[PDB]
């Protein structure tokens, strides 16, 4: 029995053939851990399973990169951010509750409303923005 | 393909065309929908990669999807123009037809934005 198997047994001779793992399982594989400070994809573990991070998530140096799987539950966002969510782009007429929705990046890569008058894009808040 | 799937939806939204690809061949999920419900067709159709759109359909992608309000691609196409996108959605399976929340089809949009290249498009293909 693999070291990382439960005192429950195994089996078969690998991290894959326990009957249930001492703590952490990655799609039923016992690890020892989660990616939770290094490795790629970087994890959260929900019950002792090891789940990942949303990949707009940044990747975190000594701290966790993620607490769920959402891309709303990021330390930190890689790319921009449309509201709670970390997205590699802000929105370019994607259909909202009341038709197209078009923002864009502000200085701190948060997305943030064209003026209403912007049938196409933009690339400020202002009407004289617009394209 | 599931976590495949999630970087898909973000090469599609971002029009990351070779990315699209890449991740495609890689087996990932072309059915996966964002926090908007969303597919990487409804993201395509929206900024206008049209060989983004060609590529999702070619590895199975479903050209009547609808997102959080019953809209599908061909809705979003139309709403913000894309000529060539509604005509290719036409030719793989899209729903004419298809209504939105307002009752609203494709041909209903394009005359409610005074698009009249569109709405002729509509009537001559259908």
């Amino acid at each position: 029995c693999d070291p990382l198997c439960s005192s429950g047994g195994c089996w078969g001779p690998g991290p894959g053939q326990c009957l249930s793992c001492r703590n952490y399982s990655r799609g039923g594989v016992c690890v020892t851990h989660c990616n939770f400070l290094n490795g790629e994809p970087r994890e959260f573990a929900h019950e002792a399973e090891c789940f990942s991070c949303h990949p707009e998530c940044q990747p975190m140096e000594g701290t966790a990169t993620c607490n769920g799987s959402g891309s709303d539950t990021c330390a930190q966002c890689a790319h921009f951010r449309d509201g709670p969510h970390c997205v590699s782009s802000c929105p370019h007429g994607v259909l909202g509750a009341k038709g197209p929705i078009y923002k864009y990046p502000d200085v701190q890569n948060e997305c943030r409303p064209c003026h209403e008058n912007c049938t196409q894009g933009c690339k400020g808040p202002e009407l004289q923005d617009c394209l | 393909g599931s976590d495949l799937g999630k970087k898909l939806l973000e090469a599609a939204r971002a029009g990351q065309d070779d990315e699209v690809r890449i991740l495609m061949a890689n087996g990932a999920d072309v059915n996966a929908f964002d926090h908007n419900g969303s597919t990487p067709l409804h993201l395509a159709a929206a900024i206008g990669h049209l060989e983004i759109v060609e590529v999702l359909l070619k590895y199975g992608a479903d050209v009547n999807a609808e997102d959080n309000w019953g809209n599908t691609p061909l809705h979003q196409a139309a709403w913000v123009g894309h000529l060539e996108i509604v005509e290719v959605l036409l030719k793989n399976g899209a729903d004419v037809n298809a209504q939105d929340k307002f009752g609203k089809t494709a041909f209903d949009i394009s005359i409610d934005n005074g698009n009249e290249d569109l709405a002729e498009i509509l009537q001559k293909l259908n």
